[PDB]
This record gives C-alpha cells, sequence and structure tokens, in this order.
C-alpha cells in the first residue's frame, strides 16, 4: 500500500519527527487560506498523487508543473485552481494522468546541508539497521557504488531498542555538530520508534538535513509498510488510496488473488508465487510476452478459478491463457471441470492452454480436450509455454 | 551457535511429530495426510483444548506437556498469523529439536523477535515460516507436500518455493533419480533456515549425490550459498548442483506473491543470482521444466568422462 505525501508526513509529524509545516487543500480557496495561515516567507504547493516525477508533469488545465513555488498566497490560489479537479500526467502515469483531488500547501525551508538516513529491517543482519550517509540528496545506490566508505550502519538489537550512543554516533558520522548533533540524534531516535510502531519495513529520509536557522528537518521521506502486519495497523492501511493501482489488481485483491500486471499478451494463472514467476519466465523464454503474474494461492476452487478467468478474459491486452496448476491431492478431474465450467459460463473466446498435475491427470487431460471450447492441454510446463506462444503471431 | 542444530533438518523414520494448531482446518487436514503417509504424528496442541481427542490422538494445551507425554522430537505449526510467532517461541522454549512453521503472513517484526531468541540457542532448528516443510520420502513428512509424487533417491532439494519444489520432485522422479531429502525454506525474508543450512547437510550425506537449489528474487541467500559452495564443493568428489532462480521477468519494486520475493534498490534480482551461482560451478537450468533432465544430464556428463579416460 501507498500513502499520499500529506498522509505520510502527518504520520511522521504526529510521532515527533520534524517535517515542513503544511496544510491540505481540497479547493483553490482552501489553498489560498492555507497559504495565508502558514507564517511562511515562501510557500510550496504540491499535487497529491502517488506517482513520481510530479515536478515536471502536465495538467489538462494547461498548467505545466505539479509542484510550484511562490511567496504570494494569491499565486497559490490561482495555481491551485489549475490543479484541483484536473488531471496530472507524469513519466509515471498513463497518458490519461491522475485526477488531483488534494494539494499540499507547505512552507518551503532552505536546505543548508543534506544527509541520507533510513531505518530498515535488513535481511542480511537479522534485525533493524540504521543506514546513514553524510552525502544526501542523491539515490542511495549510486552512493554505495562510488563511495562505500560514506555508508555507515548501526545494527539495533530489537529488544534493547535504540540506545543514545547509537544515535549520537550516527549523527556524528553524518556530520551534524553541536546543537544540530542533539537534534539529529533525537530525530534518529524518534524515526526509529516510528519505524517499530507502524510495522515499517523501511523508513527512508532523504534529504535528512539542516536549515540555515539551525534546525534538523526530514525534508522528504518514503515509508514502506509490511503488508503482513495489516491486521494490527488497521488505521494506517485504511488510508490507502487504492484508486491509483491497476484496477485489475484491485479486483483480484477482492478475491484473495495475488495479481500483478505485466506488459504482454499471454495471460497466465498458477497456484504458487514462485511457480507463477517461473511461468512468466518460461513463457518469455520461449519467445512470448506474458500479460500478468497471478497466484491463486494454495487452494483451487471451482469459484476462485472463475474469478481468475473473469479477470483475464476482461483484460484488453490478453490474447491467450496458460493455466498451470499442481492439483496435489485433489483429483485433477475435479479441477478441469471447474475450468470447463468457468470457461463455458464466461464464453471463453481466446485460446487456453492448461497444464495440470496431480492425481488422475489422465481423465483430466480428456475433459479439457473434450470440452467444445478453445481449450488444449499440455503434458508439462515446456509444452504449455511452447503451445501458448504459438497461439499468437 | 545455532548452526549446531542443522542436523535436525534430516527428519527420518524415528521423527515423532506434534501439530500446533492441530484442531484447525489445516492442522487437521495435513495431519490426516501425515497419518495416511505413515508419519509418526503423535499428538497436537490447541490452547484451551488440552484433553480432547482428535484423529485418535491426544490434544494438549502446551508444547511442554505434549513433549513430555509423547517424546515428540519435531513440531509443525498451522497457527494463524497473529499468534504463529508466539507458537514458534513456545516450541523453542520447549526445546523441540525441529520446528516447521507452515504459516504465511507472520509480521516481519515478529519474526525478527523470533529470530533473536532463535539465534541465541541451539536445541531448536526452525524451518519457515511461509514454507511447505520437509520430507524424507517414505520415512517422514512434515508439512503440506503431496507424498505420492516423491520417491526415495539421490537428489537433495532445497527451495524457497512450494509449488516449484513439486516440479523438481516430479521431474527427478520422472527421470528416475529420486529425492534424498527435500526442504522448503519458504518465501519469507526472515526465517530459520537458509540454503547454506541445507547444503551442509546435503554435502555431508551419502544418500545425496546431487543437489537442486531452487531460488528466486529478493535477499542474498543464493549469493551466500554460491560462496559456500566455492569453499565446500570444489575439488574432486564434489557433488553436482543444478539450480533454477525464478523471477527473471519480475518488475522492480513489487512483491511477487511471496513476501520475500521483491527487488528493491537494485538488490535482489534474478540474474545477479545466476552469475553468482554459475561462478561456483552451479549449472543453472534456464527452464523450470528442465531441473530433472539437467541434473540427469549432469550425471551423464560425469559418466561420459569416466568412459573417455577409463
Ligand atoms: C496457519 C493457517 C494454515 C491457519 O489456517 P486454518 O487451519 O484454516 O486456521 P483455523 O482457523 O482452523 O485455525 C487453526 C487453529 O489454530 C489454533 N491456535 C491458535 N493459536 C494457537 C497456538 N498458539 N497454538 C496452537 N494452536 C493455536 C486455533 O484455535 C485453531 O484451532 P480451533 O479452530 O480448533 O480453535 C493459515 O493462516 C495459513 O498460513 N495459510 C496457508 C499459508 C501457506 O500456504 N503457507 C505455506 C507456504 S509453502
Amino acid at each position: 500500500m501507498n500513502l499520499q505525501e500529506y498522509q505520510s508526513k502527518k504520520l511522521m509529524s504526529d510521532n515527533g519527527v520534524r517535517v515542513q509545516r503544511f496544510f491540505v487543500a481540497d479547493t483553490a480557496n482552501e489553498a489560498l487560506e492555507a497559504a495565508k495561515r502558514l507564517n511562511a516567507k515562501e510557500i510550496v504547493l504540491k499535487a497529491q498523487i502517488l506517482a513520481g516525477g510530479r515536478g515536471k508533469g502536465v495538467f489538462n488545465s494547461g498548467l505545466k508543473g505539479g509542484v510550484h513555488l511562490t511567496k504570494d498566497p494569491n499565486v497559490v490560489g490561482q495555481l491551485a485552481k489549475q490543479m484541483i479537479g484536473y488531471n496530472l500526467a507524469t513519466k509515471q502515469t498513463p497518458k490519461e494522468g491522475v485526477k488531483v483531488n488534494k494539494v499540499m500547501v507547505a512552507e518551503a525551508l532552505d536546505i543548508s546541508r543534506e544527509t541520507y538516513l533510513a531505518i530498515l529491517m535488513d535481511r542480511s543482519c537479522n534485525g533493524p539497521v540504521l543506514v546513514g550517509s553524510p552525502q544526501g540528496g542523491v539515490d542511495i545506490e549510486e552512493v554505495a557504488a562510488s563511495n562505500p566508505e560514506l555508508i555507515f550502519k548501526e545494527q539495533i538489537d530489537i529488544f534493547e531498542g535504540i540506545k543514545d550512543s547509537q544515535a549520537q554516533r550516527m549523527a556524528e558520522n553524518l556530520g551534524f555538530v553541536g546543537p544540530l548533533k542533539s537534534q539529529a540524534a533525537d530525530q534518529i531516535t524518534k524515526l526509529y520508534n516510528l519505524f517499530l510502531k507502524i510495522d515499517a519495513t523501511q523508513v527512508e529520509v532523504n534529504p535528512f538535513g539542516e536549515t540555515p536557522e539551525g534546525q534538523v528537518v526530514c525534508f522528504d521521506a518514503k515509508i514502506n509498510f509490511d503488508d503482513n502486519a495489516e491486521f494490527r495497523q488497521k488505521d494506517i492501511f485504511a488510508m490507502d488510496d487504492k484508486s491509483e493501482n491497476e484496477p485489475i489488481e484491485n479486483e483480484a485483491a477482492k478475491y484473495d488473488l495475488k495479481y500483478i500486471g505485466l506488459d504482454g499478451n499471454i495471460a497466465c494463472f498458477v497456484n504458487g508465487a514462485g511457480l507463477a514467476m517461473a511461468t512468466c519466465d518460461i513463457i518469455f523464454l520461449n519467445g512470448g510476452k506474458p500479460a500478468n503474474f497471478l497466484d491463486l494461492g494454495g487452494g483451487v476452487k471451482e469459484a476462485q478459478v472463475y474469478q481468475a478467468f473473469k479477470l483475464l478474459t476482461a483484460d484488453p491486452k490478453v490474447e491467450a491463457i496458460l493455466v498451470n496448476i499442481f492439483g496435489g491431492i485433489v483429483n485433477c478431474a475435479i479441477i478441469a471441470n471447474g475450468i470447463t465450467k468457468a470457461c463455458r459460463e464466461l464464453e471463453l473466446k481466446v485460446p487456453l492452454v492448461v497444464r495440470l498435475e496431480g492425481t488422475n491427470v489422465q481423465e483430466a487431460q480428456k475433459i479439457l480436450n473434450n470440452s467444445g471450447l478453445p481449450i488444449t492441454s499440455a503434458i508439462d510446463l515446456e509444452d504449455a509455454a511452447k503451445k501458448a506462444v504459438a497461439s499468437v503471431a | 551457535s545455532y548452526t549446531a542444530s542443522r542436523q535436525h533438518l534430516y527428519v527420518d523414520k524415528n521423527t515423532k511429530i506434534i501439530c500446533q494448531g492441530f484442531t484447525g482446518k489445516q492442522g487437521t487436514f495435513h495431519s490426516q495426510q501425515a497419518l495416511e503417509y505413515g508419519t509418526k504424528l503423535v499428538g497436537g496442541t490447541t490452547p484451551g483444548k488440552g484433553g480432547q481427542t482428535h484423529l485418535g490422538l491426544p490434544v494438549f494445551n502446551t508444547v511442554k506437556e505434549a513433549k513430555e507425554q509423547t517424546g515428540a522430537t519435531a513440531s509443525v505449526i498451522y497457527v494463524p498469523p497473529p499468534f504463529a510467532a508466539a507458537a514458534i517461541n513456545e516450541a523453542i522454549e520447549a526445546e523441540i529439536p525441529l520446528v516447521v512453521c507452515i504459516t504465511e503472513g507472520i509480521p516481519q517484526q515478529d519474526m525478527v523477535r523470533v529470530k533473536h531468541k532463535l539465534l541465541r540457542q541451539e536445541k531448536t532448528r526452525l524451518i519457515g515460516p511461509n514454507c511447505p516443510g520437509v520430507i524424507n520420502p517414505g520415512e517422514c513428512k512434515i508439512g503440506i507436500m503431496p507424498g505420492h509424487i516423491h520417491k526415495k533417491g539421490r537428489i537433495g532439494i532445497v527451495s524457497r518455493s512450494g509449488t516449484l519444489t513439486y516440479e523438481a520432485v516430479h521431474q527427478t522422479t520422472q527421470v528416475g533419480l529420486g529425492q534424498s531429502l527435500c526442504v522448503g525454506i519458504g518465501g519469507d525474508p526472515f526465517n530459520g533456515t537458509d540454503f547454506i543450512d541445507c547444503l551442509e547437510i546435503f554435502l555431508n550425506d551419502s544418500a545425496t549425490e546431487g543437489i537442486i537449489l531452487i531460488g528466486e528474487i529478493g535477499g542474498n541467500a543464493e549469493e551466500n550459498a554460491a560462496e559456500f559452495l566455492k569453499q565446500h564443493n570444489s575439488g574432486p568428489n564434489s557433488k553436482p548442483v543444478v539450480s533454477f532462480i525464478a523471477g527473471l521477468t519480475a518488475p522492480p519494486g513489487r512483491r511477487m506473491g511471496h513476501a520475500g520475493a521483491i527487488i528493491a534498490g537494485g538488490k535482489g534480482g534474478a540474474k545477479e543470482k545466476i552469475s553468482a551461482l554459475q561462478s561456483a560451478g552451479v549449472v543453472v537450468s534456464m527452464s523450470p521444466a528442465q531441473l530433472g533432465t539437467t541434473i540427469y544430464k549432469e550425471f551423464e556428463k560425469r559418466k561420459m568422462l569416466e568412459n573417455l579416460y577409463f
């Protein structure tokens, strides 16, 4: 799930982390009043959408630029009128754009210095780790490739928690001095407890910096949430804007189906995450272009199979289907009947390759060929891949 | 260290099993199959149902009682995500030698806590969570894998994937090689057993003449296993290792079903895993449908070499 910028920074502000002051306008008038209410020497105005590169985007109203600067609250009003309601296209959105419903009206703070700081559950280390760099404002990866000596890491013991010495040391290594060291050490702490409270897999502050007046401020940040912990982050996951995902993915979600859209024309659905990724690869590997990854999960139902077929048969890109199911200890004849049932009810009109495996594959390969529907069976995963790739040209 | 408990992966015909979540939908079902398979399932736990009888077997309130009353040496967990990490802890505390956690969805922070206590002892070996368990064909089966596709034999299989393991199993059964011990380490990013853990057992076991390592995107365990093979499976009398690494077409930034299967910040891609594996002597099967024929051909290549030089 993804938070809007205003949702994620409010989350941080409420937990002691310092961010730019801001308000959230639903209307051009709201943006004007907010700009007035800021006691800000300079205002920034930012379209609230999930995609990146909002900076150089375009609006149906004609406005170039999703993010704008001005000292004049009136300017905020005008520019907001050219955002709110209209649609923002970026190098991360379909040519349609995204409807902009809210804009952030924030104070713009000058940056004197820039560091990188993230808290992260590190698989290599078996616990939470602080990762900082005195070199901020650039992507962390390029920093590690060019100057690994400027990556500093502190492992935090998850029961003992973050100790003052750990925060002092990281602050020091990122080049904060004097009263800025105290602010930075304080803020590293508050960031870390924020990261445990909300069950984050990563909290990334870049730039983690200083204002000229002497203030440590997280100027921007990205939060990654553990999907597993949703049952105990009810209030946060409720903030999720499902309206910017591929709508197929959202409908799949409604049926415990794990779907992810690829740019291809051969649709596939499989029980098992890893086998679903393998089926994507083995399709491409035989020339093809897979339309999607879909994981039915462990259990195959006459009814879940229907919803999967319902999705794929509703996607305009899809010109073929490769189903590959391991029946395990269920009679694969009772799967192929779920498949012929759903394919007749859905009026299957694209060619479907089905690989089954498990008990009674013999009577199962028969129901599939005897179906009177555009269905052909396959002996193994190379067959299905090869046959499916042939079905389009 | 915790590595001492690696031997407990090699479940066998004397393994005696209890089921945590025994009276639940999946505990019940896969217990019936454990009994169909001939596995020494001997009892189970459900808080608040100690005393009941289930599948002709006793139900206990705590792992500690179950261990005392039955002599159990291994535990399998079908406990729902909010409580499963607590179940794992109870079994570490109960000092159960081998614990298999089938549960998907345990919070990562939970598993960091579980791992914290796990790594600080050596009586208990954890496989999982989010895995299908371990099977010694014909001798002992802990988890959800279908028994009937297996056949006792010579290939060790370790794998982050459940359904992909079945492919490997079926293929190595189809080519006639059989499996010595399969271990599904599951698809979570924080878990109790990596590839290296299974390789040390495979390498030290004589029943295991070949290894298949099935991996996927995310983390660095494939890369670590590549290094390990360089130190422990070089020189002569080395065992062939065929691997398949899934997710070559996976888009970055996305969880590909498994919570642990995601490329982020450029780390965790499939092709980095193939290079690193291939640099240790590992034969990567391009196609997931060819694990069996590739490990098979690998044995042929060694036989052709012996015929050539005599
Ligand atoms: C763990 C999982 C299987 C449970 O599903 P389920 O069996 O349908 O669940 P149930 O609702 O029957 O609950 C199981 C039992 O756990 C019991 N339980 C709860 N806490 C427990 C504990 N600490 N110890 C023991 N039992 C416990 C419950 O009381 C329930 O028994 P009851 O219904 O008789 O009271 C499910 O959450 C899951 O992980 N799904 C499958 C994931 C998967 O495929 N992973 C494999 C990766 S290859």
